[PDB]
RNA sequence: UUAGUUGGGCACUCUAAAGUGACUGCCGGUGCAAGCCGGAGGAAGGUGGGGAUGACGUCAAAUCAUCAUGCCCCUUAUGACCUGGGCUACACACGUGCUACAAUGGAUGGUACAAAGGGUCGCGAAGCCGCGAGGUGGAGCCAAUCCCAUAAAACCAUUCUCAGUUCGGAUUGUAGGCUGCAACUCGCCUACAUGAAGCCGGAAUCGCUAGUAAUCGUGGAUCAGCAUGCCACGGUGAAUACGU
RNA sequence: GCGAAGAACCUUACCAGGUCUUGACAUCCUUUGACCACUCUGGAGACAGAGCUUUCCCGGGACAAAGUGACAGGUGGU
């Protein structure tokens, strides 16, 4: 529908949030700008009004457009061999957090217990 | 600095021994000053910086600007337990 | 129309103070409002007990300041200079206004 | 080993809207996180659905209730010869009442109701009609007490 | 190290951040209240002494 | 013309004062319903009124401060409780068979060092 | 009067010095007595609640690194100065905590009620600017006067409607804010985006007997900046004790 | 969540590299008595090199630069 199906039963805020790139108040200002309430219901959306919508909604980066930024962002730091590469490569955390123990999100499940 | 006060970059560092490395500029440039910040004119030149022990040579590429002079020279070293 | 505040660690030569300050006014000048006492100040210090370990064994020390206020309403020469000539005991600072 | 004998008991007040000590009680039970007023409240409400749906005045139905699903015999552990044995029991009066309102609070909370005051008015009306799962917690007890006897 | 250790302390800084605090008494770097000027354990006994005016043990 | 009473709670501590009138009850220039908009606490608070018969013959009219909502509830009952003492001494027993005029002597104890509150402690491991 | 504001008054709260008050003192039962169970009066009843207070001794218990000290070692170095790094490492195991796994709840709007503390090379108001962290501005204060200072849970409306979700917030990308000579290793905070595990936890194990446990915020010392830790303060406020 | 009531530098006791040797910190000795602070040059800094420079007071004293010991100095061990 605007980039991907969203949900159909919920408002048209919460759906729009799951849209890559939108979240909450990106949401409540798309609606606010587009001259559309955000109480009534993805299933009661007109034409011109969801046209409006995805005609706001195409100046913002989202998806496969911001995938590829963080993507290359990525690979910027790890391909000038700063430390954040470094540390982006081995899997361990990238702000200045403690790895003695505790660092689980970027190091998985505990590995093998030795 | 990270703030409106302008970048840092520590000034026996730039004023005239990167700044002075404008004709014949193919030697490298002795460093303590891990924390200076790699501005657009450090570009070409190759700076040897403390790491603890020793000096590391890094040649500054173009998109090592706005980065820390220390970044590119880690400290600890460590290999797989 | 003359302010006096009176402070020290302790409430009996501060008791002492005051009523000898009210009494040379009384004697010397015409009035006086008795002396008010406002809110003492305590202050807590936590200190280790031991030496080296022992973080659950400590000793608490305080200190309070007690302080007391007194006005003369008909000022006059005689009043002011028996107020101004008093030799108040050490410990007990006086500030007037 | 040492205690030193009976202990006093605690006197409950009287609820200000329904002047009885057991309607406090069973507040009590329900209370969370020192949260008087709003388990009060939600008792309030509970009652109100009662009477609407009943048409009778709640307190006669929860005692009904309550009446219908205190026990009598209970299972308590006895360590003999080095083994442990469960083996029946009588309960006094406030253990009866404590176990009553217990269960009846326990399953409660464990209905499927989208609301509390639902699902507190739904467990007692079940209870004022000898079912529920609170019903049946005392009916294996009293079963329990009987298979060792 | 600890003459050494006050000496510096007691020396002006090269940066206004460089400078801390050390008890007056004995040279000891933690645990130093700034009204006193002195550490918990000399704290301690002066104030057993009597030495410190105004502050008693505190019983409250 | 007018009969006060001092009730504390708590924290809270109230100036209750009371004269003949219809019924209208005061808090700290704000209606008594608009101040208290819960209906238990009204009960607390005019439980002195109802243990004699004297209920709608007063208004009182009161001055709170310190503490929580129900400290204040219960600092104005035990003051109108003293101020209906003081209105006539025959209604000592009554007042006193309820409890009213008993102040309420717990409150909140005293943080002691090494525990986590007055009374609670850290978790304890052998190994 | 925008207002306890101004006039005026200590009536009432309050502040703080000196007193009074509780002792099984009186009544009934029980006992040879001590004592025990109930009752009156009283704000308070059985050392009313809580602190400080740690006898003789035990563990060659801890600390030569707060201090001091016998003996033994170094003395162009085991002393002294400096810049950089490290104490923050990471296959893993244990201890103590914080945040959650949602409807007694999440988001939005409205709106009440504290105590104890800190402030002169310090606290820092009003007004203006910013989505926000903040900036600017300089009033009043050596303070029962002025500032920190918005208390938060609670309560009232609208919405969500049982969904790994309008739960949960880790992790990561970009742009910023402060302190500081300097924030890479390694500070804290903000905005937008991203949205992991987690459905109440196995054998087992811990705290607590009443304004306690449980829960919600507040202040302080250290401190340029930095706490989910420590030390204190109040708001709401239980269940149970048959027994050895 | 123990010393630590605050490890970016300092704290800091550990490591690498660069420097010092009556000494960073005390008493006496021998000459001088106010030395320090400041500007510029080199250096990562400690430190070196030039100028303006240091105003003790009433033989006393505490401060102060030079050279030399007698000595200092150890968060070194138990
Ligand atoms: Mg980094
Ligand atoms: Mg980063
Ligand atoms: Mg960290
Ligand atoms: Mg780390
Ligand atoms: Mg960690
Ligand atoms: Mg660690
Ligand atoms: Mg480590
Ligand atoms: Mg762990
Ligand atoms: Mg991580
Ligand atoms: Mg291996
Ligand atoms: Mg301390
Ligand atoms: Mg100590
Ligand atoms: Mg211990
Ligand atoms: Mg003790
Ligand atoms: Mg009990
Ligand atoms: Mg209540
Ligand atoms: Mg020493
Ligand atoms: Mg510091
Ligand atoms: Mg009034
Ligand atoms: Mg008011
Ligand atoms: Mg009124
Ligand atoms: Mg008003
Ligand atoms: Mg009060
Ligand atoms: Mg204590
Ligand atoms: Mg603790
Ligand atoms: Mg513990
Ligand atoms: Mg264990
Ligand atoms: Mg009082
Ligand atoms: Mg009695
Ligand atoms: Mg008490
Ligand atoms: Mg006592
Ligand atoms: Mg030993
Ligand atoms: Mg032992
Ligand atoms: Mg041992
Ligand atoms: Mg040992
Ligand atoms: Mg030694
Ligand atoms: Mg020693
Ligand atoms: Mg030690
Ligand atoms: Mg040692
Ligand atoms: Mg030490
Ligand atoms: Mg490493
Ligand atoms: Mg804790
Ligand atoms: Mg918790
Ligand atoms: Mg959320
Ligand atoms: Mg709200
Ligand atoms: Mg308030
Ligand atoms: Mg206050
Ligand atoms: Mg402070
Ligand atoms: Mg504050
Ligand atoms: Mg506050
Ligand atoms: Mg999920
Ligand atoms: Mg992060
Ligand atoms: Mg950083
Ligand atoms: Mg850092
Ligand atoms: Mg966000
Ligand atoms: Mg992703
Ligand atoms: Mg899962
Ligand atoms: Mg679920
Ligand atoms: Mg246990
Ligand atoms: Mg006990
Ligand atoms: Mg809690
Ligand atoms: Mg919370
Ligand atoms: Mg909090
Ligand atoms: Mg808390
Ligand atoms: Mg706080
Ligand atoms: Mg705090
Ligand atoms: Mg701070
Ligand atoms: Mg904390
Ligand atoms: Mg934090
Ligand atoms: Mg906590
Ligand atoms: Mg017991
Ligand atoms: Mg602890
Ligand atoms: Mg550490
Ligand atoms: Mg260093
Ligand atoms: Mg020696
Ligand atoms: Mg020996
Ligand atoms: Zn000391």
């Amino acid at each position: 529908i605007a980039g991907v199906d969203v949900p159909r039963e919920k408002r048209i805020v919460i759906s729009l949030t799951y849209i890559y790139g939108i979240g909450k108040q990106t949401a409540k200002e798309v609606l606010a700008e587009a001259g559309v309430s955000e109480d009534t219901r993805t299933r009661d959306l007109t034409e011109e009004e969801l046209g409006k919508i995805r005609e706001i909604l195409d100046r913002i980066k989202v998806e496969g457009d911001l995938r590829r930024e963080v993507n290359l962002n990525i690979k910027r730091l790890i391909e000038i061999g700063s430390y954040r590469g470094m540390r982006h490569r081995r899997g361990l955390p990238v702000r200045g957090q403690n790895t003695k123990n505790n660092a689980r999100t970027r190091k998985g499940p505990s590995k093998t217990v030795a | 600095r990270s703030l409106k006060k302008g970048p840092f970059v520590d000034d026996h560092l730039m004023k005239k021994v990167e700044a002075a490395a404008e004709s014949e500029k193919k030697q490298v440039i002795k460093t303590w000053s891990r924390r200076s910040t790699i501005f657009p004119t450090f570009v070409g030149q190759t700076i040897a910086v403390y790491d603890g022990r020793k000096h590391v040579p890094v040649y500054v590429q173009e998109d090592m600007v706005g980065h820390k002079l220390g970044e590119f020279a880690p400290t600890r070293t460590y290999r797989g337990h | 129309k003359i302010r006096i505040r009176l402070k020290a660690y302790d409430h009996r030569i501060l008791d002492q103070s005051a009523e000898k300050i009210v009494e040379t006014a009384k004697r010397s000048g015409a009035s006086v409002s008795g002396p008010i006492p406002l809110p003492t100040e305590k202050s807590i210090y936590t200190v280790l007990r031991a030496v080296h370990k022992y973080k659950d064994s400590r000793e608490q020390f305080e200190m309070r300041t007690h302080k007391r206020l007194i006005d003369i309403v008909n000022p006059t020469p005689q009043t002011v200079d028996s107020l101004m000539r008093l030799d108040l005991p050490s410990g007990v600072d006086i500030e007037i206004k | 080993m040492p205690r030193k004998g009976p202990v006093a008991k605690r006197d409950v007040l009287p609820d200000p809207i329904y002047n009885s000590k057991l309607v406090t009680r069973l507040i009590n039970k329900m209370m969370v996180d020192g949260k008087r007023g709003k388990s009060q409240a939600i008792l309030y409400s509970a009652f109100d659905i009662i009477a609407q749906e009943t048409g009778k005045d709640p307190m006669e139905v929860f005692e009904q209730a309550m009446k219908n699903i205190m026990p009598l015999l209970e299972v308590k552990a006895r360590r003999v010869g080095g083994a442990n044995y469960q083996v029946p029991i009588e309960v006094r009066a406030d253990r009866r009442s404590t176990l009553g309102l217990r269960w009846l609070v326990n399953y409660a909370r464990l209905r499927g109701e989208k609301t509390m005051e639902v699902r507190v008015a739904r467990e007692i009306m079940d209870a004022a009609n000898n079912t529920g799962a609170s019903v049946k917690k005392r009916e294996d007890t009293h079963k329990m007490a009987d298979a060792n006897r | 190290a600890k003459k050494s250790m006050i000496a510096k302390q007691k020396r002006t800084p090269k940066y206004a951040v460089q400078a801390y605090t050390r008890c007056e008494r004995c040279g000891r770097p933690h645990s130093v209240i700034r009204k006193f000027k002195l550490c918990r354990i000399c704290f301690r006994e002066l104030a057993y002494k009597g030495q410190i005016p105004g502050v008693k043990k505190a019983s409250w | 013309v007018q009969y006060y009473g001092t009730g504390r709670r708590k924290s809270s501590v109230a100036r209750v004062r009371l004269v003949p009138g219809d019924g209208k009850i005061v808090i700290n220039n704000r209606d008594w319903e608009d101040y208290i908009p819960f209906a238990a606490l009204r009960e607390v608070i005019k439980q002195p009124l109802v243990a004699t018969e004297t209920l709608g013959n007063y208004d009182v009219l009161v001055n709170v401060h310190g503490g929580g909502y129900t400290g204040q509830a219960g600092a104005i009952r035990h003051g109108v409780a003293r101020a209906l003492l003081q209105v006539a001494p025959e209604y000592r027993p009554a007042l006193k068979s309820a409890g009213l005029l008993t102040r309420d002597p717990r409150m909140k104890e005293r943080k002691k060092y090494g525990l986590k509150g007055a009374r609670r402690a850290p978790q304890f491991s052998k190994r």
